[PDB]
């Protein structure tokens, strides 16, 4: 191509880029953004803690986790305590009230 | 009976109805039923039966059905061409055929275009055959649109 | 599109049955109506019966109590057969439709029809001879020939030229009745003269009356 | 809005091959090679030859082929066969957003025959003696070398009025061919007991001769 | 397969403007590139914009200031109008497509064209003569005859024989332009000398900028 700038449209040079999305037998890959929002405490509340979707009340607490542990379980299996993705502290859940 | 160029138009409503009054009464020459067999009328329900009524030929009846062409199903009663209904037809020589020549009953005979399905038109105004305009006076190529 | 043909013969004596048909061409059998219509010599037509296809009729009362029309409606044929003719009924006869469906009336594609002569003298053979052209006979670059055709009680005889070759300068003059009783006429073709010494031509008689086709060569003069 | 640059005539004999030049600025033929050739039988319409300084499109035969230097693009034939002698043009997409085409090339095969004239005469038409007028009529074709000069004769005398030549012109077969009008009044038709029409060519002079009736 | 045509008149005297159509044949509109390519007699070719479709444009601004392009993608027309002609612009008209997609570029496939003239001196009709053979005519099996066709303005007429029906032998010279002003030219035909008692021809001549349709049929002499 000898391309000129007084080149008519159609003559002129275009970039182009090709995106091919491909999908092999891998386990995963690549995905678009997630935003979030700001976690509220002491009210009854429906929270998803990147992956974990439940209800209840959100309390500051005082146990410790180690370095690698998201969430903690009670006895009979219930999630009762998180740890905060962005700013790493472990927060209680407690059910909001029925009776 | 009215004419067949401007047709009756009764609409059945809310009542018991017994077809088979009609679909044995065997004084009818023509008992056609095209969305539904006869036999099964006296066990279904709808929302609406349209009854129309008009006098014609003895052998433009072959014309009242869904799909058909000529003067009478070109413009003056088209039936469209997915019908439900059925349609009924009786000789009435006696009644209608007078000696001297009965000059009541008149159809169209010239019309523009074709009508859409259960259209009416009853106008009166001076058919234009060439492209000479007619100014509401007859002559040639400008001709009264009903014959008798 | 679809056309009509007559058919049958005509040249009994009087008091007798004659027979025709109409053969249908395109072929529209067992839909319309079918009628035969009279017409003699230099008058004004007539009517006769019709018959629809599956059922069927006659009519004209004046020709009541003589006429039969039939139909096959296989091969699409009409007869007719009138009875004890008496030569007043010596005339063309042609097979017209007739229209209903689509109102209309009045009739439609008609057939040619076929003169039907009603008396004695039974038919006779044409005798056929040339005329060929001269130096007298041609004008400048043009000439004329012909065939004369002489002594026939057919009546309805026709001819041709060349197979139906040419189609310019073909003229043929109505027959004369001669004092004989038969009947005696002349055909003619007018051509640039040039032609005479290279191009043949052959003048063809048809009288399907008699069974006679006489197809003969016309020829300079020596 | 100006123009290109290209040879005038050329020539060659059968067998060989030959190059054809198309010269232009380095501003439509350097700055580019968008060029394209294109073939023009005498009387016709052009025909599209390569695109690209060289690319036959399926339909041309392979004894062409296109080639470029700089600002300079040029045809070659191979294998001169005598039904190619024409005009060749060369095209491209000079700036400005145009294009342009070159100014022409006439091929010569170099023919080998030296065809004789082949000459006829033809008397007035009757219609046209009737009309008040008479056109004698000298035809000419079938010669090669196409240098023929006419000469309009009273029944033997050179004639120097009413005389009409145009100048020869190619055949289909690559011969020459050409015609001679000589107009008169009828009574000068009438006048003369015979005419003569005299075509000398390559030194060999042919003369047709006719007479009123 | 897909082929044009060009249209349009060209006769009117100087400072005006001319119209021309290019009507499609094998149907390819909207998808192209058409553009207008003139051509002087004897000199090399030209050049003038071209419309794409459904944009536009014209180019070539030489000629600038005095020439539009339209086009009917309906029934596929270019209209090209240039105005005030001078009389330098008599000239052929091609009307050649042009090409995109697959890149090529140059041209492709174009219309024949049509001889355009600008000047006064409005049309002629030509008159026809023919030219009869004779037996100096003839060499011995072969023979020759012809068509004079005189005194047009048109300049751009043509010429058959019997319909188109002969391409043996057949010859057309080249018009001379007479001191009147007025071109004519003649045409002939060579052919078996034997053929020439029995069998006809006709000359066409046709004149598309006036309307003249002329067909003259050969004979030979007396
Ligand atoms: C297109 O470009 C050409 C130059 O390639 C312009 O031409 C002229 O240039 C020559 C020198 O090469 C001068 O002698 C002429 O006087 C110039 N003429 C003009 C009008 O500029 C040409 O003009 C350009 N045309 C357009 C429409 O841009």
């Amino acid at each position: 191509y000898g391309f000129q700038p007084t080149n008519g449209v159609g003559y002129q040079p275009y970039r182009v880029v090709v995106l091919s999305f491909e999908l092999l037998h891998a386990p995963a890959t690549v995905c678009g953004p997630k935003k979030s929002t700001n976690l509220v405490k002491n009210k009854c509340v429906n929270f998803n803690f990147n992956g974990l979707t439940g209800t209840g009340v959100l309390t500051e607490s005082n146990k410790k986790f180690l370095p690698f542990q998201q969430f903690g379980r009670d006895i009979a299996d219930t999630t009762d305590a998180v740890r905060d993705p962005q700013t790493l502290e472990i927060l209680d859940i407690t059910p909001c009230s029925f009776g | 009976f009215a004419s067949v160029y401007a047709w009756n138009r009764k609409r059945i409503s809310n009542c018991v109805a017994d077809y088979s009054v009609l679909y044995n009464s065997a004084s009818f020459s023509t008992f056609k039923c095209y969305g539904v067999s006869p036999t099964k009328l006296n066990d279904l329900c709808f929302t609406n039966v349209y009854a129309d009524s008009f006098v014609i030929r003895g052998d433009e009846v072959r014309q009242i059905a869904p799909g058909q062409t000529g003067k009478i199903a070109d413009y003056n009663y088209k039936l469209p061409d997915d019908f439900t209904g059925c349609v009924i037809a009786w000789n009435s020589n006696n009644l209608d055929s007078k000696v001297g020549g009965n000059y009541n009953y008149l159809y169209r005979l010239f019309r523009k275009s074709n009508l859409k399905p259960f259209e009416r038109d009853i106008s009166t105004e001076i058919y234009q055959a060439g492209s000479t305009p007619c100014n509401g006076v007859e002559g040639f190529n400008c001709y009264f649109p009903l014959q008798s | 599109q679809v056309q009509l043909q007559e058919s049958g013969p005509g040249l009994v004596k009087p008091s007798e049955t004659l027979s025709l048909t109409c053969t249908v061409s395109g072929g529209s059998i067992s839909s319309y109506y079918w009628s035969w219509i009279r017409q003699p010599p230099g008058k004004g037509l007539e009517w006769i019966g019709y018959i629809y296809y599956s059922g069927s009729t006659n009519y004209n009362p004046s020709l009541k109590s003589r006429v039969t029309i039939s139909v096959d409606t296989s091969k699409k044929q009409f007869s007719l057969k009138l009875s004890s003719v008496t030569a007043a009924d010596t005339a063309v006869y042609y097979c017209a439709r007739l229209e209903r469906d689509w109102p209309l009336d009045a009739f439609d594609i008609w057939g040619q029809g076929t003169m039907v002569t009603v008396s004695s003298a039974s038919t006779k053979g044409p005798s056929v001879f040339p005329l060929a052209p001269s130096s007298k006979s041609t004008s400048g670059g043009t000439a004329a020939l012909g065939c004369l055709v002489k002594d026939y009680f057919p009546e309805p005889v026709t001819v041709s030229w060349n197979s139906g070759a040419l189609t310019s300068g073909v003229h043929t003059f109505p027959a004369v009745l001669q004092s004989s009783g038969l009947y005696s006429l002349s055909s003619v073709v007018t051509v640039p003269s040039s032609s005479l010494g290279t191009q043949t031509y052959i003048c063809n008689v048809n009288h399907k009356p008699s069974n006679t086709k006489v197809d003969k060569k016309v020829e300079p003069k020596s | 809005q100006s123009a290109l640059t290209q040879p005038a005539s050329v020539s060659g004999s059968p067998g060989q091959s030959i190059t054809i030049s198309c010269t232009g600025t380095s501003s439509d033929v350097g700055g580019y090679n968008y060029v394209s050739w294109y073939q023009q039988h005498p009387g016709k319409a052009p025909k599209f030859m390569i695109y690209d300084v060289s690319k036959r499109p399926s339909g041309v035969s392979n004894r062409f082929s296109g080639s470029k230097s700089g600002n300079t693009a040029s045809l070659t034939i191979s294998g001169l066969q005598a039904e190619d002698e024409a005009d060749y043009y060369c095209s491209s997409y000079t700036s400005n957003n145009t294009f342009a085409f070159g100014g022409g090339t006439k091929l010569t095969v170099l023919g080998q025959p030296k065809a004789a004239p082949s000459v006829t005469l033809f008397p007035p038409s009757s219609e046209e003696l009737q009309a008040n007028k008479a056109t004698l009529v000298c035809l000419i074709s079938d010669f090669y070398p196409g240098a023929v000069t006419v000469a309009w004769k009273a029944d033997s005398s050179p004639v120097k009025a009413g005389v009409e030549t145009t100048t020869p012109s190619k055949q289909s077969n690559n011969k020459y061919a050409a015609s001679s009008y000589l107009s008169l009044t009828p009574e000068q038709w009438k006048s003369h007991r015979s005419y003569s029409c005299q075509v000398t060519h390559e030194g060999s002079t042919v003369e047709k001769t006719v007479a009123p009736t």
